[PDB]
């Protein structure tokens, strides 16, 4: 049995460290790492046995004593955020690949701009949205179960040929009593 | 290509007592290769209900197998072993004797 | 005092008949616990000993999984080797495999071993370090040069130093009422006249656990080796051991022998005298 | 090389049987079918070394089953499903699966989801909307934004269309849907995208943006009793043109 | 427990 976080957060550009435990690691067992994209299969990522490893896309810390291993990206993409899967197995041994590491790679927003705007439907004008963008990566965007209010969650979008890149939500409602210049508060 | 040929012992599980139900064994041993006929004989034909373990060897690669069946023995019924291997030209019978 | 853990496998080419015949066993001690033959209906591991059926589901799955790989291992190892001695497809040949750990009263690793044989002759083993290989001709050579490339010896050695040895210590506490006995064997002589002149004393050790004995015949109090014939210690059927060693004697002289017995489940050694 | 399996998506109603496929690695001679409930890691159903099963120990036998006759595609089969069986179905292979430790090749699964009535699947709707001449004078930029809405279930893709090419530059799509009810149990759902292109760009009316939702949804051998439009699998899009000002 | 490393000849 491997044991590790159900979930990870950070921020792009910093190092990361996940932590694997696994103390009952039998002593023939490697040390492996599977990443998973969201809507991909898993993929292999890192392997290690007894002695420290790295390759080029990641590290792994092995302890003497391999009661527990670290695996270390060490200056996460936001392109990095998937599920990291650490088993402890080897050779016939089935794999057992538990519940992951949600890793969750926030963006650093370089020039943030924040305003709200208003888009009208390119058809009938009647329908329209509200579009929160350029706000920095610390601006955080609740939720709305109260009525006909719906408002998605930040998404970051890079326009890498300028590279800039930019938070974004957008909240919309059929009500006539809808505002735009509050409605993200 | 190295053949070894059987050895066969012929023996009672508990000592034998006239009229009392025990245990007629025919331990083969040191053979090689696996493929062995074994057929425990009552006056001289074919046991039927006869059992036996698994194939396992001797740390010379050796194969040794027990073969069992349930018996009463009499002061004038005469069990024996006949084995079969590519080792014999010719099968080998052994007497089962009580003091042995 | 002294435990082993060993695993048995043999395989043999049914050429014809294709599908090769594969049987497995594995014993604590003197104690065979568990099988699988590929002729069976289960297509499972089995067990063959009470006190490794209270093992769960996770455990007979594993080991299944785990007896299916070694059975396939060696029907392609039978064709390797079938190609490096040269051979033809129209023999029946036989692989075996055999590997287990040894532990002291301390339950402590003490040796560990993994040997194969092709049709009744070494092929490749570890070394008691469990650090090298012994080849023993030139096509084994072969299987060694590959093996040690693939680090195939620290591997098979952490399994035995360590794995091996762990289970062989649940399995003896598991088994506690039946592999941690000692049956002490029970003892008799016999007496039967060849002729007028000689005749011979048999001395009988039967029900007895584990089969590790020594019976030797002392004559006067001095090692006696040569009118003396020793049976191969033999299975009794229900767990436990026989053996018998005997001398043809000078009649007269019968109170002359004296038969000595050792076994672990003494106190002291048993000495043993006609008495008629 | 990768895995490759087929279908990308599945909803089948409750007793239903469905099949899926997978091709190996060209050579992987042991291969994998996987069950990835949500939330949880792939677990293993069945394993495959050329046609021969070498585990199935742990595969409901009840209803799954599986086949791999020449030893190279397979084919898993539900049949009844039960709803529990909702999962993502992962392929894996495998060169052999004996030595050191042998690393697994995944295919990308197929979604399936099993309902217990076929009456809630709904198509999604789509609207486009246009940048606003507030973010055009502020930024030189211009977002557009695009809306699925009603869609049930989240079988969808979403893409952004350019002049006739998708476009990923400037696209960032919702992870997640929104549920439209989050009280109700079986709710529709709505999903949000944003393409961002320059100011001068957006200001050509020669140019044409589109967004394009498909949605995998029902077929032939499926019965619809609803007075509504049978949700077959249907792709829906919406525009915007370029303008000036 | 039987062993997890298999090796071919």
């Amino acid at each position: 049995k491997t044991t590790q976080p159900i979930s990870m957060d950070s921020y792009e550009g910093q190092e990361v460290n996940i932590t694997c435990s696994h103390n009952h690691i039998a002593a023939n067992d490697f040390i492996t790492w599977y990443q998973q994209f969201p809507s991909q299969g898993p993929r292999f990522f890192i392997q290690g046995y007894k002695t420290n490893v790295s390759n080029e896309v990641a590290s792994l810390f092995i302890p003497a004593d391999r009661k527990s291993s670290t695996l270390s990206l060490p200056r996460v993409s936001l392109s990095d955020t998937a599920v990291y899967y650490c088993l402890a197995w080897g050779g016939t041994d089935m794999l057992i690949f538990g519940t992951g590491t949600r890793l969750q790679v926030f963006p650093n927003i370089q020039n943030p701009d924040p305003a709200v705007y208003q888009l009208r439907d390119s058809k009938s004008s009647d329908k329209s949205v509200c579009l929160f963008t350029d706000f920095d990566s610390q601006t955080n965007v609740s939720q709305s179960k109260d009525s006909d209010v719906y408002i998605t969650d930040k998404c970051v979008l890079d326009m890498r040929s300028m590279d800039f890149k930019s938070n974004s939500a957008v909240a919309w409602s059929n009500k006539s009593d809808f505002a735009c210049a509050n409605a993200f508060n | 290509m190295i053949q070894r040929t059987p050895k066969i012992q012929v023996y009672s599980r508990h000592p034998a007592e006239n009229g009392k139900s025990n245990f007629l064994n025919c331990y083969v041993s040191g053979f090689h290769p696996s493929d062995i006929e074994v057929d425990l004989l009552k006056n001289g034909e074919r046991i039927e209900k006869v059992e036996h373990s698994d194939l396992s060897f001797s740390k010379d690669w050796s194969f040794y197998l027990l073969y069992y069946t349930e018996f009463t023995p009499t002061e004038k019924d005469e069990y024996a072993c006949r084995v079969n291997h590519v080792t014999l030209s010719q099968p080998k019978i052994v007497k089962w004797d009580r003091d042995m | 005092g002294s435990h082993s853990m060993r695993y048995f496998f043999t395989s043999v080419s049914r050429p014809g008949r294709g599908e090769p015949r594969f049987i497995a066993v594995g014993y604590v001690d003197d104690t065979q616990f568990v099988r699988f033959d590929s002729d069976a209906a289960s297509q499972r591991m089995e067990p063959r000993a009470p006190w490794i059926e209270q093992e769960g589901p996770e455990y007979w799955d594993g080991e299944t999984r785990k007896v299916k790989a070694h059975s396939q291992t060696h029907r392609v190892d039978l064709g390797t080797l079938r190609g490096y001695y040269n051979q033809s497809e129209a023999g029946s040949h036989t692989v075996q495999r055999m590997y287990g750990c040894d532990v002291g009263s301390d339950w402590r690793f003490l040796r560990g071993y993994h040997q194969y044989a092709y049709d009744g002759k070494d092929y490749i083993a570890l070394k008691e370090d469990l650090r090298s290989w012994t080849a023993a001709d030139m096509a084994a050579q072969t299987t060694k040069h590959k093996w040690e490339a693939a680090h195939v010896a620290e591997q098979l050695r952490a399994y035995l130093e360590g794995t091996c040895v762990e289970w062989l210590r649940r399995y003896l506490e598991n088994g506690k009422e039946t592999l941690q006995r000692t049956d002490a064997p029970k003892t008799h002589m016999t007496h039967h006249a060849v002729s007028d002149h000689e005749a011979t004393l048999r001395c009988w050790a039967l029900s007895f656990y584990p089969a590790e004995i020594t019976l030797t015949w002392q004559r006067d109090g001095e090692d006696q080796t040569q009118d003396t014939e020793l049976v191969e210690t033999r299975p009794a059927g229900d767990g436990t051991f026989q053996k018998w060693a005997a001398v043809v004697v000078p009649s007269g002289q019968e109170q002359r022998y004296t038969c000595h017995v050792q076994h672990e489940g003494l106190p002291k050694p048993l000495t043993l005298r006609w008495e008629p | 090389a990768g895995v490759a399996q087929s279908p990308r998506y599945k909803i089948i109603e409750k007793r239903q049987s469905v099949a899926f496929w997978c091709n190996p690695i060209s050579g992987h001679g042991t291969l994998y079918w996987y069950q990835q409930i949500l939330g949880q890691g792939p677990k293993l159903l069945i394993q495959f070394h050329n046609n021969g099963v070498v585990d199935d120990s742990q595969l409901p036998k009840d209803r799954f089953s599986a086949e791999r006759l020449k030893g190279v595609d397979s084919t898993l089969k539900i049949q009844p499903a039960k709803l529990e069986d909702s999962a993502v179905y992962l392929c894996a292979s495998s060169l052999d699966w004996v030595g050191d430790g042998e690393r697994q090749y995944f295919g990308p699964g197929t979604r399936l989801l099993v309902l217990e009535d076929l009456k809630n699947v709904f198509p999604p709707e789509v609207a486009v909307f246009e940048p606003s001449e507030a973010e055009i004078s502020h930024t030189q930029k211009a977002t557009l934004v695009c809306l699925a809405t009603g869609f049930y279930p989240d079988h969808v893709e979403l893409s952004w269309w350019v002049n006739g090419k998708e476009v990923h530059s400037g696209v960032c799509t919702d992870p997640q849907p929104l549920k439209e009810q989050p009280a109700l149990n079986d709710s529709r759902y709505a999903l949000s995208s944003r393409l961002r292109v320059s100011a001068t760009f957006w200001q050509d009316p020669r140019n044409h943006f589109r967004c394009q939702v498909q949605f995998y949804g029902l077929s032939e051998n499926d019965e619809w009793t609803q007075d509504r439009a049978k949700p077959v699998t249907q792709i829906v899009s919406a525009e915007a043109w370029g303008r000036a000002d | 427990s039987l062993s997890n490393r298999l090796y071919y000849l």
